[PDB]
């Protein structure tokens, strides 16, 4: 029930928290799951 | 073959201080759960600790015993320090202490068998431990004792747990860990320590004289004990092995049942 993770996602997080901040994020990454990549023709 | 950081997966935090962080934790390979207390080069060389450390974590990496958390290694990389350690899952006897006021009899006479045994394996090493503070234990999986301030920290009073030899700046020896034992029966029972005072001055004064009061409910197995180990001098107070012998103790305490 305990998650665990690689110690580089973890270890400064609390330091680096200017640099994990980025407007639009969960909204992109949302609409990025939902949209499709139409194939590549001509 | 080294410890490394790529062998280890780092989950929730456990504390956080000045020094770094307390991670519950687990080894890649195994899935075996426990502890990465993870110590900042900075900060250790910022308060000349280097040295200090280095003989705390060779201390602790030696302890073997059912009651003090072990430390199963230590390593480092540029800016810092990691030690493996044992995970005690239930939190401190300072809070469950919190949470209760005051121990009953058995819950009290167990502890100090743990304890008990825990300083008389320290002794044997030549090893004093005299910090056994409710903060500084705790509790295993099955509720057993884990004396915890081993190592290194994150991180009127205080003196609470000071013996008479080492207020007044005397010699000290493995005796200021039967007093300590002392007032942590008297805590574990009474629900505060026997010297508490307003100020530094007055705490001395009760302390240097031994002066303490037991309140009505405590029972006389429970007043005999502690006044054995609250003694002036030293070498009056017992040996461990004698409070592992105690009436009240052996009466009271209790092994593991349905
Ligand atoms: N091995 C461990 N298992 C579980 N909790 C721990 C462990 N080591 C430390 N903790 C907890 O993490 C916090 C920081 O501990 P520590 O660095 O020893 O400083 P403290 O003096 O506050 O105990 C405390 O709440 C402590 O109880």
């Amino acid at each position: 029930e305990e998650s665990f993770r690689d110690p580089a996602e973890v270890l400064g997080t609390g330091a680096e928290v200017d640099y994990l901040e980025q407007f639009g994020t969960s909204s992109f990454k949302e609409s990025a799951l939902r949209k499709q990549s139409l194939y590549l023709k001509f | 073959r080294q410890w490394a950081l790529e062998d280890f997966e780092i989950g929730r935090p456990l504390g956080k201080g000045k020094f770094g962080n307390v991670y519950l934790a687990r080894e890649k390979q195994s899935k075996f759960i426990l502890a990465l207390k993870v110590l900042f080069k900075a900060q250790l060389e910022k308060a000349g600790v280097e040295h200090q450390l280095r003989r705390e974590v060779e201390i602790q990496s030696h302890l073997r015993h059912p009651n003090i958390l072990r430390l199963y290694g230590y390593f480092h990389d540029a800016t810092r320090v990691y030690l493996i350690l044992e995970y005690a899952p239930l939190g401190t006897v300072y809070r469950e202490l919190q949470k209760l006021s005051k121990f009953d009899e058995q819950r009290t006479a167990t502890y100090i068998t743990e304890l008990a045994n825990a300083l008389s394996y320290c002794h044997s090493k030549r090893v004093i431990h005299r910090d056994i503070k409710p903060e500084n234990l705790l509790l295993g999986s099955a509720g057993e004792l884990k004396i915890a301030n081993f190592g290194w920290s994150v991180h009127a009073g205080t003196l609470d747990y000071l013996p008479p030899e080492m207020i007044e700046g005397r010699m000290h020896d493995e005796k200021v860990d039967l007093w300590s034992l002392g007032v942590l029966c008297y805590e574990f029972l009474v629900g505060k320590p026997p010297f508490e005072a307003n100020t530094y001055q007055e705490t001395y004064k009760r302390i240097s004289r031994v002066e303490f009061t037991f309140p009505d409910f405590v029972t006389e197995g429970a007043r005999d004990l502690i006044s054995r180990l609250l003694k002036h001098n030293p070498s009056q107070r017992p040996m461990l092995r004698e409070v592992l012998e105690h009436p009240w103790i052996t009466a009271n305490s209790s092994k593991p049942s349905n």
